[PDB]
């Protein structure tokens, strides 16, 4: 029942501003210090900013100081991060976190026991671009087939098969950055060779930054 | 301010083995203020151990933490294939105020050599209309991760015109999969017949080649 | 107070019990004049939908011994006119954890209600010095508050030792007082109350119950706000 549900984020231009929100439930929000922690793609975790339970005391990582403001609204049980003068280096998944410490009860800790789901922020001058999806058709035991998701920006895209109703044998590869500056990925699935033509295989691709959903049936 | 140095950087162990991961602090940290997290790929970190030794809610007993001062240890006692993850240590300081994280130990899961099943895919008609051709080679469910994929076009070895992507270790069978994508223009594509993907891997006694003739 | 014993009646007549509306005893405080108390700032922070920062929400009991005998002879109840938290109080670090509480109507001094003396900026409470913590706090970590006022004798710990016992948590405003072996300590509900130092015969307040890493644990003595630092601030704000 204890949760942090994040909203905001997405694509933003360098020097721009963005506000992140985090809605708390299932605990006494006002009693705990809260932070933002971010993670740039393929890098480790970096604490960004902390705010005390009351909101009276705030701290910032040197990397964001003077540009980001943490705040909280305890009547709404919400945590914010106002980001401004954004830079390329601020591109990261941002998580809100609850601190386990509560010195008022003589229980001291530095642990982040609850984490939000994370929000991707991409700081770029480029406009968003939706992908083209192309089939990877099975060739005439078990057969392989898939979808090539080509030429999108920024990350991420998500892929499902038959609306979540096909899970096993699926491998959705990490995105690669192409020389064109656009990302690409493939999602493949291995399936019984005799099922081809009997069973339907559609891959569902969502690129939220471009508001692009696209079902692509793959055959035969 | 406080620097946490994690070792080793990467660890590969068989299921059922014990993993010992170290976190060294540049200065003394109170046990209360030292914690460990697990991060599986594509997920938020989760709290494993708080206060150096207290297991968090719902965390299985095989995870234990210990240590004090500048030396802390996370022990995973009978590693499971699903424990593949990056494990981070972390401290909080009030004076001066701050939080820092170590740079992680990646735990990988050892298993027996497994050969890839190989598949080759011609570009879709739908794509070629667009003026570009992508040729995809798939290598499925192999171990270890190291593999050589070479593209030959009419027996001409290609260079610089392909990219690879590799899945994270599978949480159940500990294998990998890899896609190699050869990108050519329509015009170059349409000038050659034989598209071949050749895969070299320790699970294969000689390299395996999959190919197609354009058209057919 | 963990490891303490019952106070005698009238033994600590500067010790005050602060009750928040509908909640009974929450924290302690010390009487320093007929109109002013010293307490801890962290007790008067809004929390869990209750306005602990609003002075109208509190009742101060002076001359109290037993929480189940609040109407006993010599007990005085007072409303608060206001709460002055230290402007530098920090609820992330617990630094500057001190507040001043103005009584709505003055305390009458009696055999059970008397002020404690404030130490001057220069007053030293040397390491090793035996001093007293008192309060109606829990008698074990995770336990329940004492009905009868508890007292415990504890010793001032050298600041360097203190810093090393609680790395990165101890500011110059703080003092460790207790024992390395634990056993006797403040605990939840003692917060805000006085450390009482017997000098001579004169009693001075050495500090204010603030926080700790649990209670009575080995190598985890309670942390207290130091008082000489705040003498001038106290004088500027109260005239005391
Ligand atoms: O904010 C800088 C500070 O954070 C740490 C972790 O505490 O490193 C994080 O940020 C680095 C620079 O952005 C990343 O490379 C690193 O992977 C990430 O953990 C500290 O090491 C660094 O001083």
């Amino acid at each position: 029942e204890v949760q942090l549900v994040q909203s905001g984020g997405g694509l933003v231009k360098p020097g721009g501003s963005l506000r992140l929100s985090c809605a708390a439930s299932g605990f006494t929000f006002s009693s705990y210090a809260m932070s933002w922690v971010r993670q740039a793609p393929g890098k480790g975790l970096e604490w960004v900013s902390a705010i005390s339970g009351s909101g009276g005391s705030t701290y910032y990582a040197d990397s964001v100081k003077g540009r980001f403001t943490i705040s909280r609204d305890n009547s709404k049980n919400t945590l914010y991060l106002q980001m401004s003068s954004l830079r390329a280096e601020d591109t990261a998944v941002y998580y809100c976190v609850k601190d386990l410490g509560i010195a008022a009860r003589r229980f001291v800790s530095g642990a982040f026991d609850i984490w939000g789901q994370g929000t991707m922020v991409t700081v770029s001058s480029a406009s968003t671009k939706g992908p083209s999806v192309f089939p990877l058709a099975p060739s005439s035991g078990t057969a392989a087939l898939g979808c090539l998701v080509k030429d999108y920006f920024p990350e991420p895209v998500t892929v499902s098969w038959n609306s979540g109703a096909l899970t096993s044998g699926v491998h959705t590869f990490p995105a690669v950055l192409q020389s064109s500056g656009l990302y690409s990925l493939s999602s493949v699935v291995t399936v019984p060779s005799s099922s081809l033509g009997t069973q339907t295989y559609i891959c569902n691709v969502n690129h939220k930054p471009s508001n692009t959903k696209v079902d692509t049936k793959v055959e035969p | 301010e406080i620097v946490l140095t994690q070792s080793p950087g990467t660890l590969s162990l068989s299921p059922g083995e014990r993993a010992t991961l170290s976190c060294r602090a540049s200065q003394s940290v109170s046990s209360s203020y030292l914690a460990w997290y697990q991060q599986k790929p594509g997920q938020a970190p989760r709290l494993l151990i708080y206060g150096a030794s207290t297991r968090a809610t719902g965390i299985p007993a095989r995870f234990s933490g210990s240590g004090s001062g500048t030396d802390f240890t996370l022990t995973i006692n009978s590693l499971e294939p699903e424990d593949f993850a990056v494990y981070y240590c972390q401290q909080r300081s009030n004076w001066p105020p701050g939080y820092t994280f170590g740079q992680g130990t990646k735990v990988e899961i050892t298993r027996t050599v497994a050969a890839p099943s190989v598949f080759i895919f011609p570009p879709s008609d739908e794509q070629l209309k667009s003026g570009t051709a992508s040729v995809v080679c798939l290598l499925n469910n192999f171990y270890p991760r190291e593999a050589k994929v070479q593209w030959k076009v009419d027996n001409a070895l290609q260079s610089g015109n392909s990219q690879e992507s590799v899945t994270e270790q599978d949480s159940k069978d500990s294998t990998y999969s890899l896609s190699s994508t050869l990108t050519l223009s329509k015009a170059d594509y349409e000038k050659h017949k034989v598209y071949a993907c050749e895969v070299t891997h320790q699970g294969l006694s000689s390299p395996v080649t999959k190919s197609f003739n354009r058209g057919e | 107070v963990v490891g303490g014993t019952d106070a005698d009646e009238g033994e600590w007549p500067w010790q005050v019990s602060l009750h928040a509306l509908g909640q009974g005893h929450i924290c302690g405080a010390s009487l320093i004049s007929p109109n002013w108390l010293v307490s801890a700032a962290h007790c008067y922070i809004d929390d869990r939908g209750f306005r602990y920062s609003d002075p109208t929400q509190w009742t101060a009991f002076l001359g109290l011994h037993d929480q189940s005998q609040r109407s006993a002879p010599g007990v005085q109840e007072r409303r608060l006119k206001r709460i002055i938290s230290h402007p530098f109080f920090n609820d992330f670090t617990f630094d500057y954890d001190i507040a001043l509480l103005e009584l709505e109507k003055p305390a009458e001094y009696s055999s059970m209600v008397r002020p404690i003396s404030l130490p001057d900026a220069s007053h030293v409470f040397p390491a090793g010095k035996a001093i007293w913590v008192t309060g109606w706090g829990h008698t074990q970590y995770g336990g329940t508050g004492a009905l009868i006022l508890q007292k415990g004798e504890i010793r001032v710990i050298n600041q360097t030792t203190c810093e090393n016992l609680l790395p990165q948590q101890i500011t110059p405003r703080m003092m460790c007082v207790g024992f390395l072996s634990g056993g006797v300590d403040s605990c939840q509900g003692d917060s805000g109350g006085p450390l009482s130092s017997v000098e001579d015969g004169r009693i001075f307040q050495a500090g204010v119950v603030s926080w700790g890493d649990g209670c009575a644990q080995r190598n985890k003595p309670g942390v207290y706000t130091r008082l000489p630092l705040f003498r001038d601030w106290i004088k500027e704000n109260t005239g005391v």
